[PDB]
This record gives C-alpha cells, sequence and structure tokens, in this order.
C-alpha cells in the first residue's frame, strides 16, 4: 500500500508569505497526485490535479509540482482564505487512492 | 506458410486500447514455439488451452488483437475481469480459449516529456459486450442540461491519454499486449500445428 | 455549483446497519464514477468505495464484505449499505463524483457507531 508523508505537519506562515508544501510517496507514482483544500466544516475542495493541473476556479497563486516521490504545492502569496489543511492525493488507481495527513496552516 | 505471428509481434506501432487491431489469420501453418518461448513476453496466460499442447491443435480462425495500456492495467485483460478497460476498452469472454501475451513497451512507447498519442475510454453510458469495439469519440453527457456537443461542465471527451514518460513505476508504463484467440465453426480447419 | 446530498447517517448501536443515500441536482449519478469516502472524527480522510458509469463496484480490502454500494437508476440515487458496523467505523462520510478535473464532494453525513 502507497503511503504518503506529508511535512511540515504543521505551516505557520503570515498572511502575503510563499507557503510550500511537501507530500513524499512510498513508490513511484508518476504524476498521478491531487492536493484538496479543506476549511474547517467544510468537504475538502480539489486545487491540484496530475500534481501540476489547477483546477477550474483555483487562484493562480496555487501551483503543484514534482513528480514520481516528491510532490509539493506552493502557494504565492497566503491570502486571508489561503489557511485551511492541505491534502495530498495519490490517484495511481484513479478515482481510488490513498490520503495524505494534512498540512495544517495556522499561525496565531 | 508460416504465421504471420512475428509480424504481429514485432510491428511497429500497436493501436490504442480503445481502437484495438484485430488480425485474422487463417489457412496457416502456426508455430507457437517462438512465440511461448520469447525473453520480453513477461505475460503469457492461456484460457481453454494449454501453451505447450497449442502446436498440437488446429483451429478454423484465430484472431490477434494487439493493444497498448498500462502495466497495472494488464490484469484487467483475462476472462471475468472488470475495470477501466474491460468495461469500456476491450471485454473478453468468460468462455475465452485463446493466451494473451503483454511485455513492458517503456524503452519504445515511452518519451520524456510525456507521450500522449495512446488513449483510452474512461467513460461509457454501459459496460462493453465481448469482443465490442467502441471508437466513438461523441462527448459523453454526464450530466442533465445538453451541452450541445462541446465539452464542458458535466460533459467530457470520453477518451483519456495515457501519457507515458520513462520514469514512473512499472505500473505506469506502457504494456504491449496481443491476445490470441482461437475459434471452432465446424468449417475446415485451416491453421494447424505441424 | 454542484450539488450531491447525502442522508440516511445517523446513531446506529455496534454490530447495526446502515444505508447511506446519496443524491444530485444537475447530474445524472448512474453516469458518473461516484464515489464513498469518510473522515473519522479529527483523523485524515479515507477512500472507501467507488461504483462506475458501468455498474463496477470496487471497495478497499477493509471493507470488502461490509459496505455494499449501489444505485437507483430510477432514482438517481447512491447508496452504501453498511453492514456490521463497528465503534471504529465513526465518520463523516462523503459522497464525491469523480472527473478528470472535477471531484464534487457532498456536505457529508455523520455516521455514529456508539451505544
Amino acid at each position: 500500500e502507497i503511503v504518503l508523508t506529508q511535512s511540515p505537519a504543521t505551516l505557520s506562515l503570515f498572511p502575503g508569505e510563499r507557503a510550500t508544501l511537501s507530500c513524499r510517496a512510498s513508490q513511484n507514482i508518476g504524476h498521478f497526485l491531487t492536493w484538496y483544500q479543506q476549511k474547517p466544516g467544510q468537504a475538502p475542495r480539489l486545487l491540484i490535479y496530475d500534481a501540476s493541473n489547477r483546477a477550474t476556479g483555483v487562484p493562480a497563486r496555487f501551483s503543484g509540482s514534482g513528480s514520481e516521490t516528491e510532490f509539493t504545492l506552493t502557494i504565492s502569496s497566503l491570502g486571508p482564505e489561503d489557511f485551511a489543511v492541505y491534502y495530498c492525493q495519490e490517484r495511481s488507481d484513479w478515482p481510488r487512492g490513498t490520503f495524505g495527513q494534512g498540512t495544517k496552516v495556522e499561525i496565531k | 506458410n508460416l504465421c504471420p505471428f512475428h509480424e504481429v509481434f514485432n510491428a511497429t506501432t500497436f493501436a490504442s486500447v480503445y481502437a484495438w487491431n484485430r488480425k485474422r489469420i487463417s489457412n496457416c501453418v502456426a508455430d507457437y514455439s517462438v512465440i511461448y518461448n520469447f525473453a520480453p513476453f513477461f505475460a503469457f496466460k492461456c484460457y481453454g488451452v494449454s501453451p505447450t499442447k497449442l502446436n498440437d491443435l488446429c483451429f478454423t480462425n484465430v484472431y490477434a488483437d494487439s493493444f497498448v495500456i498500462r502495466g497495472n492495467e494488464v490484469s484487467q485483460i483475462a476472462p471475468g475481469q472488470t475495470g477501466n478497460i474491460a468495461d469500456y476498452n476491450y471485454k473478453l469472454p468468460d468462455d475465452f480459449t485463446g493466451c494473451v501475451i503483454a511485455w513492458n513497451s517503456n524503452k519504445l512507447d515511452s518519451k520524456p516529456s510525456g507521450n500522449y498519442n495512446y488513449l483510452y475510454r474512461f467513460l461509457r453510458k454501459s459496460k462493453l459486450k465481448p469482443f465490442e469495439r467502441d471508437i466513438s469519440t461523441e462527448i459523453y453527457q454526464a450530466g442533465n442540461k445538453p451541452c450541445n456537443g462541446v465539452a464542458g461542465p458535466n460533459c467530457y471527451s470520453p477518451l483519456q491519454s495515457y501519457g507515458f514518460r520513462p520514469t514512473y513505476g512499472v505500473g505506469h508504463q506502457p504494456y504491449r499486449v496481443v491476445v490470441l484467440s482461437f475459434e471452432l465453426l465446424h468449417a475446415p480447419a485451416t491453421v494447424c500445428g505441424p | 455549483e454542484v450539488q450531491v446530498v447525502e442522508s440516511g447517517g445517523g446513531l446506529i448501536q455496534p454490530g447495526g446497519s446502515l444505508r447511506l443515500s446519496c443524491t444530485a441536482s444537475e447530474l445524472i449519478i448512474s453516469r458518473n464514477y461516484m464515489s464513498w469516502v469518510r473522515q473519522a472524527p479529527g483523523k485524515g480522510l479515507e477512500w472507501l468505495s467507488v461504483i462506475y458509469p458501468g455498474g463496477s463496484s470496487f471497495y478497499t480490502d477493509s471493507l470488502k464484505g461490509r459496505f455494499t454500494i449501489s444505485r437507483d437508476n430510477s432514482k438517481n440515487t447512491l447508496y452504501l449499505q453498511m453492514n456490521r458496523l463497528g465503534v471504529e467505523d465513526t465518520a463523516i462520510y462523503y459522497c464525491v463524483r469523480d472527473a478528470p478535473s472535477e471531484s464534487d464532494w457532498g456536505q457529508g453525513t455523520l455516521v455514529t457507531v456508539s451505544s
């Protein structure tokens, strides 16, 4: 079973800074990785599919990169609404997949 | 004369799984030893027929269905299987009598930056019947409002490109599959072993 | 915004059974890759089951036999029969429609398996 490791567990940043999130896969999954955003009390929101393609309606500040076993999600400028829990899901057997543990973005 | 088997196996381009290519072999003398004794055939499954005794049987007709799929989708090329490829791309009957052969074509089907020339059908209104082909590119209406043959919200193009790259695991690397179907119909036999 | 609405989730005794129901407004559930996902309270998400547009259904190894995903093509409803529920099966069950560039999750229906 593929297990995805997300670091850092919590990412403390000021609004406007650049946030970089990491998701390491135990097996080579190519570009089949998906990034979700979950506000508290809301369902996950699809941000990036195929580890690089930005989902429709997502602001341009979100940008995914990496391949094989090292994927990252980069937020150019953390907005007031960009503080959430970000999940990476390997979709090597789409629509099936295993999620990451999440990388919460919290400062104070 | 001898059969075109190694003209099917050594073909330079294999068809997309959604448009698999069928070759009919008849009035022939089939030598399956060369197929059964070639190194790269990492998968050689025979259903309803023994691979070693194949030379001791003659059939009215033989078909060779060749296509390219991912490594992890090779498990679906077998009777009774279901999934992405069995349902919409290439279905084998439960009473299939033949052999399924697959080998990794990473060195020749993968391009750096992606080989998007191989496509498959991932949406269909219903499963395929065994040995059925569906090469229609009509937009798949997954919604309620008729979207008038233009890809948009809730209606997609049913064909998805594989996008192989030289890297990726063995499960995501291209695999060249050729399925041999042996047929008997009460008509005179035409493909023997010796 | 595409709305998928779950239902049928609530309190149930351990060893009991539940049948969550999912329906959508502007899409036909019989034509979409409809999956079921859950998020255990204070834990990460977990993918449970999927039913293909053609009718093929797949489950996680830990749920085969217990959970049974189906649908009613006439009612436009997706079901998830849940049998022999344990306390660990408590979670918020999402009904997510899968497309290559889209993934529409429902609000989620809480299932509490406790005495």
